[PDB]
RNA sequence: UAUUGGCGAGAGACCGAUAGCGAACAAGUACAGUGAUGGAAAGAUGAAAAGAACUUUGAAAAGAGAGUGAAAAAGUACGUG
RNA sequence: GUGCAGAUCUUGGUGGUAGUAGCAAAUAUUCAAAUGAGAACUUUGAAGACUGAAGUGGGGAAAGGUUCCACGUCAACAGCAGUUGGACGUGGGUUAGUCGAUCCUAAGAGAUGGGGAAGCUCCGUUUCAAAGGCCUGAUUUUAUGCAGGCCACCAUCGAAAGGGAAUCCGGUUAAGAUUCCGGAACCUGGAUAUGGAUUCUUCACGGUAACGUAACUGAAUGUGGAGACGUCGGCGCGAGCCCUGGGAGGAGUUAUCUUUUCUUCUUAACAGCUUAUCACCCCGGAAUUGGUUUAUCCGGAGAUGGGGUCUUAUGGCUGGAAGAGGCCAGCACCUUUGCUGGCUCCGGUGCGCUUGUGACGGCCCGUGAAAAUCCACAGGAAGGAAUAGUUUUCAUGCCAGGUCGUACUGAUAACCGCAGCAGGUCUCCAAGGUGAACAGCCUCUAGUUGAUAGAAUAAUGUAGAUAAGGGAAGUCGGCAAAAUAGAUCCGUAACUUCGGGAUAAGGAUUGGCUCUAAGGGUCGGGUACGAUCAACUUAGAACUGGUACGGACAAGGGGAAUCUG
């Protein structure tokens, strides 16, 4: 009575969606996310989880700001505008 | 022999979920939800219900 | 949802400046043993309640519709 | 054709189940165009969809049988399956009888047939026994009133 | 579920719009290699897991 | 002086789609698990769609023709096979 | 990074087996027409059945996520088929002041001040903390500085079943509705105007009293009540359902019978008047003790009695409201589809069923949550009219009530089981007969008729049975089956912890029909009875039959001991 008869009682979510990573890893009763975590500003990551950093690190997402930092540096952090030329 | 349903999304027979079956002017049975009954106010000394006071639910 | 029993209290109701409308409902009923008679219902609609005046004497009904104000949007039946 | 949704709509328009609507098997082209409920309400009106009246469940063999129980039949020993307390509890029999004996005693007392001292004796013997019924109480009252008049 | 939060109804609203095939003009594009929608979901073949 | 990260360059007696990173592709994707995590397969028509007008058989897929093409022994089940 | 036949090698592909095992639980399908190229399976009709109201019915919670609904459509999926579909393609659909969330707290979770710990973080939840804002004054620069007075509670999260402001009826859709539409209400917050009330005795009068009412000022602070509560038993009452009578409609049966069989006859929320057990008040002062419950408790700490007051669960009447809904009839018509009439009436009954409720009673070394919130009382701070004020807990008037969820399934096909799996999965409603029965068996409403089919009827299976004579000889062992069984009456042993054993053991009866007897309700007696109405319970008698009768269903085998708990 521990296999397919007991499997029909599984209708209560232990984990719901996380607000930091959208993962469905947020444990409801613990009030913490098992993948990133909602408590502790420190994103959950370990060195034994070598693949786990590869899915979540920088560059894996949009990089809405870091897209332009290497180009903004290359021009030496200009301010102003280009004025005019010919043609 | 006209069977009836609840009208709200509480399907359990709790204290807040009482039902009296009433006949509508459409000629059908329909359940209506009845609030929980008011107790009488009681005396501060003897504890007996004190007369001349209407028995309402407390916000009424 | 409230019956008015005083006919002169019904007449002061029609000039209460929220009663824009009314209606006169006629019901064919019997006078408690035999023959039919005409009962009429004078329903005025106030701003928060409907007042009803039942009139069994169909003669006294005739002296009441002339007593209604000329501005009331009387809906016969 | 496919008159499945005209079967479903007509059951809701008429007010019966789907087992009690009859679609005309000769007007299947006209029913197949009735895609709305205002069009179904037309097809009920000109007789294309009818109400298919209720299957009878007559109670006449009950009412004929129930008359014979009133006349006294079918109550022999081979027709009872429950215990005597199951068919009629002895507490209910006692409740019927003791409410009778209290009611005649209260009726006799305020009518002036018996007084208050004879009542209070008869109230506690009736709560006990030896008044099996209303007859056995009345012949006791008749005797005790006549004996107290004989004692007077 | 049948009485939901908005954060759950928002995620079905998105996954409803992703329940469609390719637009068929996509396959006519220059150097287009997309042959079919390879992320199509169905409710009785793979649950969303919320 | 160090530098398996970041950014920009140059290379090689390296691997050549079961190899090389897990991933040459909408790849940390689809999918699995309550979760931590696990995690694929999948490149090649042709120089060019010129991707088969039209006829016939068939309910239709399609067939037989006809056609395009250097080649359908290249027909979106496509290099060779 | 160099040669493969092996590593139960790795990955990918492929045979024999083999058109084989099989596609056999859940009673069951058949005829015709349509459609289509094609129909065992789609649709319509007819018939036969089933679930049998602890449903195969009507709704929901969790979960799913669009499966809901329409149109088109059949390559794959529906382990046969397919014109069908929970499939494929395209769209459509979820409307709220009142239903929930939101607010409150529960078990618990958890910051802050602090204190640990190298640290990730741990403890702790009012702590060894200088913990926070309430009603008005003072401004007539003018914005809110400052002046009296109090309050000290010391985060926050935690229930879509607990607590809780308030909405019902009718109609409408392809799919929505307590959400839309028509009518009719209520609540909260807010301004507010008029009337009523009060006032020259300033803050109402009446009643002996319980207390009454259209109102009838009351801050700080304090007290109290409601929220706020177990379980079982019987009784009373109500609601709905069931049963039944007359009448007004319709439908069925009609060889013969049947004043017959079936069916419609309904009244919401809200509001006004009235309505009760309990409780209380006045008069009176009781032994010859009285009242009274089904259940034995009450009375000089004031009974019985006479007269009253209240709670308004509940019911009756009226409004809502017949104009709605229902059942019919008569005319109309390629039409949107109409139009016009009636009737919608009065009862009866109960150990009935479900449910709510009241007064009680039993039980506990078990006495069966909290908080938000609301009201009252005490207090009398304070403001108050007479040439004119006070009041907005009385009546009417005016404005607004956000956000989010709302479709559908809820399971032998929408959830979880690798799946369209005989498994698992919380709950409400709940008809008739038999019968003690929510058992089994049959039917009404509602819903299905789904599960690969056709033909034969070998062996051996699986499920169900029956056997002459004997009766456990079978077997480790009466395993399996049979026998018994309901009710009524009789009769019951050893032993016992005196409660039991005990349905001990062991016997008899049981149908149908026709009668007999007993068990009741209400009405009028000035200060012995009779009319009438309505129950199913028990006992007995005659007759009757292929000795049958708990006639199907349902339903104990029993005893004498030993070991052991």
């Amino acid at each position: 009575g521990k296999g397919t008869p007991s499997f029909g009682k599984r209708h209560n979510k232990s984990h719901t969606l996380c607000n930091r990573c959208g993962r469905r890893s947020f444990h409801v009763q613990k009030k913490t996310c098992s993948s990133c975590g909602y408590p502790a500003a420190k994103t959950r990551s370990y060195n034994w989880g070598a693949k786990a950093k590869r899915r979540h690190t920088t560059g894996t997402g949009r990089m809405r700001y870091l897209k332009h930092v290497s180009r903004r540096f290359k021009n030496g952090f200009q301010t102003g505008s280009a004025s005019k030329a010919s043609a | 022999a006209q069977r009836v349903t609840f009208r709200r999304r509480n399907p359990y027979n709790t204290r807040s979920n009482k039902i009296k079956v009433v006949k509508t002017p459409g000629g059908i049975l329909r359940a209506q939800h009845v609030k929980k009954l008011a107790t009488r106010p009681k005396c501060g000394d003897c504890g007996s219900a004190l007369q001349g006071i209407s028995t309402l639910r407390p916000r009424q | 949802a409230r019956e008015i029993t005083d006919i002169k209290q019904f007449l002061e109701l029609t000039r209460r400046a929220d009663v824009k409308t009314a209606t006169v409902k006629i019901n064919k009923k019997l006078n408690k043993a035999g023959k039919p008679f005409r009962q009429t219902k004078f329903k005025v609609r106030g701003s928060s309640s409907l007042y009803t005046l039942v009139i069994n004497d169909a003669g006294k009904a005739k002296k009441l519709i002339q007593s209604l104000p000329p501005t009331l949007k009387v809906n016969r039946l | 054709a496919n008159l499945r949704t005209q079967k479903r709509l007509a059951a809701s328009v008429v007010g019966v189940g789907k087992r009690k609507v009859w679609l005309d098997p000769n007007e299947t082209s006209e029913i197949a165009q009735a895609n709305s409920r205002n069009a179904i309400r037309k097809l009920v009106k000109n007789g294309t969809i009818v109400k298919k009246a209720v299957t009878v469940h007559s109670k006449s063999r009950t009412r004929a049988h129930a008359q014979s129980k009133r006349e006294g039949r079918h109550s022999g020993y081979g027709k009872r399956k429950g215990t005597r307390e199951a068919r009629l509890p002895s507490q209910v029999v006692w409740i019927r009888r003791l409410r009778v004996l209290r009611r005649l005693l209260a009726k006799y007392r305020d009518a002036g047939k018996i007084d208050k001292h004879l009542y209070h004796v008869l109230y506690k013997e009736s709560k006990g026994n030896a008044f099996k019924h209303k007859r056995a109480l009345v012949e006791h009252i008749i005797q005790a009133k006549a004996d107290a008049q004989r004692e007077k | 579920a049948a009485q939901k939060s908005f954060r759950i109804k928002q995620k079905m609203a998105k996954a409803k719009k992703q329940n469609r095939p390719l637009p068929q003009w996509i396959r006519l594009r220059t150097n287009n290699t997309i042959r079919y929608n390879a992320k199509r979901r169905n409710w009785r073949r793979t649950k969303m897991n919320i």
